[PDB]
RNA sequence: AGUAGUAACAAGAG
RNA sequence: UAUACCUCUGCUUCUGCUAUU
RNA sequence: GAAUGCUAUAAUAG
């Protein structure tokens, strides 16, 4: 039902084929405003800029300020950040498993595929593997 | 540079032991030889100086079975670990733990011990050590121009003194015959940018991710940071 | 000897090349990912799965261990435990039963140092135990809604601090680099292990208790002039929405806390008295019936050497030597010369924003403190001007100077303002510019020291100028200097004046704190009528309550005498809560408004009890002889403490249809107190003075006229009204 | 008692998987009792400092008088084999 | 909400009319859009360093190409035969 | 049958 | 086949994010 | 005459 209705109200943008997945991709921004007041999610970029200009002027130098700290935290935040959110998806096995778990299995099986960003402690360094991890030819993991 | 250099002098236990310390502190071994080496020296000084010092069951100092040494390496072993030993130490034998992290202890002193390696003057570098510790550390001082500076009770004998000398210049010298003693002379400065880089599959899907009326992601970005959209 | 079982156990779980691998691979930081790796999905529905599960046979998991072993199997024909080891624990399973077997008839364990360990709740029981309970009073709350310590601290530190602490306590040898706070701390530290030694209860949980009794567990409740954390507690006991408790707790009780809240006692007192003829009459009348918690205002005043103008003024009013003495937190001042003028001014600050403070004005001296050091400061409007201190502790000296810098509010000082200082709370509440500002230049002192500028230290017999690093250096502060070198009587005036023995005024109930803030402790007016030092809420309800209760009288007072009934003490308590500075305007509207119903026949009962008590301060007309015209009646507070003339407002509405009054949110009905000719009798008369009801809007007078418009008519001229939302009406003058 | 519903399946296999993971931070809480209490950091193998700790601890409890020679060698021989 | 509630009450215009909107907006999941938060991160970190405008990035980039899993499947049955049989999710267009 | 209600249970497994 | 009138199981037959912390 | 910012296995809210 959901799959369905976020692309029925998106069917009038631009549908495309990600030549990456391989999957059909729907792209309704900057898409034909709406006829009527069915569900729209064709938004116009300018006017949600135009909004966040207005919301920059109203609290100046907010978005530096937060940006700074979650910066300056990301440095700080260690990978076991990621074990205390209950049942995460798991890709190893594909299903759902505890977090701390889930993590695990991702550390244990990036290792074979040489990354061991994990092990230096940062959220960063691990964040880093994930994103290369995408690059890897094939993913080997344990099953057992 | 120094990349090649440390291979043939210093071992891996020293290699691979400092580049723990340097990634510890957090600056990359390669882009900051200079402080390498110096741990590396800082490093290989301690080991010499607790080699073959040996402790027997009565409580005397000898030469080498047995597995009990004089001195405790301090320097090489990860913070915790070697906070972790310091504290242990010192709330042991009942002494207060020194507020910065030691380079060695002797057992039968009773004693913490800092190790420090200069360039100029031995005699000067000890002075300039005592404003922090005081007397909370017993300094030991040395340097490549044949300078020593211990402390007023200095339990390192004769014999064992001079190995210290010894290796001080027989790498100094060796550093020269490389034409690389230069490249520790010279001022070496970096801070270490926190550098994240994109692969090419998770580019390749910002592209794909982005608003209709734009080629690629760098678009989106100048679009954003240029072009103002009032009206 | 517990050394050697573990490397032997080591010597064990490394022949597991799994366990050798995980060891080896897995770091000292995976330790904390790999702790939580289970199996276990996370129970959605325990409150559940616990009732269904308690009536299976083996619900509960022992611990494999020699103690579980002393639990029987079966007792009297009750399957105990079973066989079957439990996946988690590797030991026996067993029913409920167990447990009350154990209880029963199992082995008498060793419960020594358990009250010490558990001395925190111990001592929360022991308040409750030594308390002392007063009278239930039934009336209206305003409960203000604020960040509060829930559970008394034996040492407040940051959790950092805190935690750094419980290590140097509870875990020796893996505490890390020693920091300050470790010797600031020397004694709790010392103290607590010398009371948690001989005990046998795991060091988890001891590490848990000192976490309980010194990380501060501070979050928002609805609170009512009690902020003290052993009141807080208690709180669910302390007071409702309608309804308040007194309660007086044990052990003992703070003189910052007793002095805190010994301020805002005098300021609600004076705020009050300001109204009456002699002041200082009801001043004294309330001050020595006003108990703080258990102890007398008087005595309190008394006790505590400290305290704000107020403070001084109630000293005065009851009899007792005036301590001129100050306090900004960490600064303790004391007048030698000066008068303070605090104008409201828009300072720009560092960072680039606008802040409203009240600044300062006319050159002041006081004798400056702060630890063992010492010091006399000069001042003027926004500029330091001299700063003579002692040669103290070094920091006690580096803070006095910070102290000194902020408290002076020198332009300079809001210049070195950079980075983020909030003076708006989370939950958009104020915080104080100033107590801010100290807070800020405390942790961040390099910035204001750089931002300030140095100059030539002086060349004087025992003054030696002090740099940056606080030691006597050539180059010293701009208007610094260090030295080795360290009443009389008054009167008040009936309006609430304290004046010299030669005239000069040195304090006035002008001077004080405009500022309510909740109380520390209990405030208790032991007088009948303590409702008039309450809230805005408290007092309009209480107040228009006592008008319904005797509207039987004063309505017919009002119809015989015309100004006879207009003076009543309960009207007198509600000017307080009225802007000084519209009082006069809104009787002298009001009045006109009454009267005009009383004479022309045109009568409104919901109107007559609303506008009746707004008729107490001295008529204030316009030069022209009318009165001035109003739409809402603002009162002090919030921005919803506010009457309307035409319409209801969140303070007062009346239904018609339901003949009910809405009070602050508390329903009256004025069924059997309402006339006949009310119901079709419009409000169009009783909402403008000397203007009444002509028709139904006429489209030929052109558009609905505004208070001005209105107030600029001359006599027998018609105007279209707008009452409330679909209610036109055409009025005449 | 843990729901055993993962007896009958063969999920059965990640109870030794944790047993062993229980096993491995079971012992380096008895190495390093703050653990427990404080979340411990380092990059360095769990196994290295488990080492140094137990070490230390042995030598001190010689050096002390809570060990014994007898147990002292056989304590600096055990870790010797790691 | 108290606080903000009581200042745009008081603020009204005199004589003219203050009106609340009791709102709920419809399909929030549905409707917004990953490549709009993707802008949202960019006009956000305009002033910070260039990693970290690309850290940012990357959580949108990834929910615009996302993939949903399509949970459990289908259960077919036959009332005559009293059989029940689960259709795996990839196996949904197998029956006619 | 029934519960129940946009899809399940009315035992499941070796 | 068979053991099986036996044996094991009763959230694990996919339970998320963000606040109140 | 102000503060102190956090961070559950429950429940509620979206
Ligand atoms: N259990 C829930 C409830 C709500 N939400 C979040 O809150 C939003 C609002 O939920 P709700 O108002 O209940 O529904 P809508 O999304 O508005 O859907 P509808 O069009 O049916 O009103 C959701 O989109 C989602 O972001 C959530 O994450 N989890
Ligand atoms: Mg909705």
């Amino acid at each position: 039902d959901t799959v369905i209705r976020t692309h029925e109200y998106s069917n009038k943008g631009k549908q495309y084929i990600s030549d990456v997945t391989g999957c059909t991709m729907v792209d309704p921004t900057n898409g034909p405003l709406p006829e009527d007041n069915e569900p729209s999610a064709y938004a116009q970029l300018d006017c949600v800029l135009e909004a966040l200009d207005r919301m920059d002027e109203e609290h100046p130098g907010l978005f530096q300020a937060a940006s700074q700290n979650a910066m300056e935290t990301l440095m700080v935040t260690t990978v076991d950040k990621l074990t205390q959110g209950r049942q995460t998806f798991d890709w190893t096995v594909c299903r759902n498993q505890p977090a701390a778990t889930a993590l695990n299995t991702t550390i244990t099986s990036f290792r074979l595929n040489d990354l061991n960003g994990a092990d230096k402690g940062g959220l960063i360094p691990f964040c880093q593997d994930i994103i290369d991890s995408l690059d890897r030819p094939e993913m080997t993991f344990f099953s057992v | 540079s120094m990349d090649t250099f440390i291979t043939r002098n210093f071992q891996t236990t020293i290699i691979q032991k400092a580049k723990n310390t340097m990634a510890e502190f957090s600056e990359d071994p390669e882009l900051q030889p200079a402080m390498l080496f110096n741990i590396c020296v800082h490093l290989e000084v301690c080991y010499v100086i607790s080699d073959m010092n040996f402790l027997d069951e009565e409580g005397k100092a000898y030469t080498a079975q047995n597995l009990r040494p004089q001195y405790e390496v301090i320097e090489g072993m990860p913070r915790t670990i070697a906070w972790m030993v310091q504290r242990s130490l010192a709330q042991e034998h009942g002494i207060e733990t020194p507020k910065y992290l030691a380079d060695l202890f002797d057992y039968k002193t009773k004693r913490f011990i800092e190790v420090g390696i200069t360039k100029g003057l031995a005699d000067d570098y000890f002075w300039k050590k005592k404003e922090k510790l005081g007397n909370s550390m017993e300094l030991m001082i040395f340097s490549y121009n044949q300078d020593y500076s211990l402390s007023n009770e200095s339990s390192l004998d004769e014999e064992g003194k001079g190995r210290v000398l010894s290796r001080l210049t027989e790498l100094q010298a060796e550093l020269s015959l490389k034409n690389l003693w230069q490249v520790l002379i010279g001022e070496e400065d970096v801070e270490k940018g926190i550098d994240f880089k994109l692969g090419q599959t998770i580019s390749r899907l910002r592209d794909i991710s982005v608003p209709a009326g734009f080629s690629n992601f760098e678009g989106m970005r100048s679009y954003i940071d240029n072009i103002d959209p009032k009206g | 000897g517990m050394t050697l079982a573990k490397i032997e156990l080591l010597k064990q779980l490394l022949r597991d090349n799994e366990a050798k691998t995980v060891l080896k691979q897995t770091t000292v930081d995976q330790y904390n990912i790999i702790r939580k790796f289970n199996t276990s999905r996370i129970e959605k529905n325990p409150s559940l799965r616990m009732k269904w599960a308690m009536c299976s046979n083996f619900p509960l998991a022992l611990t494999k261990g020699d103690m579980a072993n002393r639990i029987p199997l079966e007792y009297k024909g009750i399957q105990l435990k079973t066989n079957a080891e439990d996946i988690g624990t590797k030991g026996q399973m067993c029913s409920i039963a167990a447990v009350t077997w154990w209880n029963t008839y199992g082995p008498i364990g060793d419960t020594e140092g358990f009250e010490r360990v558990y001395e925190s709740f111990f001592l929360r029981k022991m308040r409750l135990d030594n308390a002392t309970w007063g009278r239930i009073t039934f009336g209206p709350v305003e409960r203000v809604r604020k960040r509060v310590l829930l559970n008394p601290l034996t040492k407040e530190m940051p959790p950092d601090e805190a935690s750094n602490v419980i290590m140097e306590i509870l875990f020796p040898k893996e505490a890390g680099i020693p920091r300050e706070s470790t010797w600031i701390h020397r004694e709790l530290i010392k103290e607590k292990r010398e009371k948690l030694k001989g005990t046998m209860i795991t060091p988890i949980v001891l590490a848990y208790m000192l976490e309980r009794e010194l990380v501060a567990r501070r979050r928002f409740l609805p609170v009512a002039g009690a902020t003290s954390a052993e009141f807080i507690e208690m709180l669910h006991c302390l007071q409702g929405e309608n309804w308040r408790q007194i309660y007086h707790p044990g052990g003992n009780k703070l003189t910052e806390s007793r002095s805190q809240s010994m301020i805002v006692a005098c300021r609600k007192i004076i705020r009050r008295s300001i109204v009456a003829s002699n002041p200082l009459e009801l001043a004294v009348e309330i001050a020595n019936k006003t108990v703080i918690d258990t102890e007398p205002l008087k005595s309190c005043l008394a006790a505590i050497d400290g305290g704000d103008v107020a403070c001084d003024i109630i000293r005065a009013a009851l009899g007792l030597k005036i301590r001129q003495r100050q306090r900004f937190g960490r600064l303790e001042l004391k007048r030698i010369s000066g008068r303070g003028f605090k104008n409201d001014e828009e300072i720009l600050i560092g960072n680039g924003t606008i802040q409203k403070i009240g600044i300062w004005d006319g050159e002041e001296e006081f004798h400056v403190r702060c630890g063992e050091c010492r010091g006399i400061l000069k001042k003027s409007k926004m500029k330091l001007e001299k700063l003579l201190i002692n040669s103290a502790k070094k920091e006690d000296m580096r803070d006095l100077i910070i102290l000194c810098m902020v408290f002076s509010q020198d332009t300079r000082m809001f210049q070195g303002v950079r980075g983020e200082i909030n003076f708006l709370n989370r939950a958009g509440q104020l915080l104080s510019p100033m107590y801010q500002l100290q807070r800020y230049f405390l942790n961040r002192s390099n910035d204001l020291f750089d931002q300030w500028g140095y100059e030539e230290s002086p060349k004087a017999s025992e003054l030696h100028g002090i740099n940056e690093s606080m030691n006597a250096s050539d180059y010293t502060l701009k208007g610094v200097v260090v030295t080795r070198n360290v009443t009389e009587k008054v009167s008040i005036t009936k309006n609430l004046s304290l004046i010299k023995r030669t005239g000069e005024v040195i304090m006035g109930a002008n001077d004080v704190s405009e500022l309510e803030s909740q109380a520390q402790l209990m405030i208790t007016y032991d007088t009948p009528k303590m409702w008039e030092m309450g809230t805005t809420k408290e007092l309009v309800q209480n107040t228009y309550q006592w008008v319904l209760k005797n509207l039987v009288t004063l309505k017919a007072q009002f119809l015989l005498g015309k100004e006879d009934m207009f003076q009543w003490d309960a009207f007198e308590a509600f000017e307080s809560i009225i802007p000084q500075k519209m009082a006069g305007q809104y009787s002298g509207f009001a009045r006109a408004v009454l009267k005009q119903m009383r004479d022309q026949e045109v009568m409104k009962t919901d109107q007559f009890i609303k506008l009746l008590p707004f008729c107490f301060s001295p008529p204030k007309l316009r030069s022209n002889g009318e009165p001035y015209q109003f739409l809402k009646l603002v009162l002090k507070g919030g921005g919803e403490n506010f009457i309307e003339v035409r319409k209801g407002s969140p303070l007062f509405s009346y239904n018609p249809q339901t003949e009910v009054l809405t009070i602050c949110g508390r329903m009256m009905s004025l069924k059997g107190k309402i006339e006949d000719e009310e119901r079709n009798r419009s409000m169009g008369n009783a909402v403008l003075a000397g203007f009444l009801v002509s028709g139904k809007y006429d489209p030929d007078l052109g558009d609905f006229k505004t208070i001005e418009e209105l107030e600029k008519l001359k006599p027998g001229e018609k105007a279209n009204i707008l009452l409330y939302q679909g209610k036109p009406v055409k009025v005449v003058k | 008692k843990r729901n055993r519903s993962i007896l009958n399946t063969d999920q059965r296999n990640m109870i030794l998987e944790e047993q062993c993971y229980a096993k491995c931070c079971n012992l380096f809480e008895a190495c390093f009792n703050s653990a427990s209490y404080r979340k411990p950091v380092g990059q360095h193998s769990m196994l290295e400092a488990m080492a140094h700790r137990l070490r230390m601890d042995a030598r001190l409890d010689y050096e002390s008088g809570r060990m014994s020679k007898d147990d002292f060698e056989k304590a600096m021989a055990h870790l010797g084999e790691i | 909400l108290s606080n903000a509630v009581a200042k745009m009450l008081s603020n009204c215009p005199p004589g003219g009319i203050s009106m609340t909107v009791t709102g709920d907006n419809t399909k929030w999941n549905e409707c917004l859009n990953p490549r709009i938060f993707l802008a949202m991160t960019e006009r956000i970190t305009r002033d910070s360093p260039i990693w970290f405008r690309d850290f940012c990035s990357i959580a949108p980039v990834l929910f615009s190409n996302k993939i949903a899993r399509l949970g459990k499947g289908f259960m077919i049955t036959s009332k005559t035969k009293r059989l029940k049989a689960q259709i795996p999710c990839p196996d949904l267009f197998s029956i006619p």
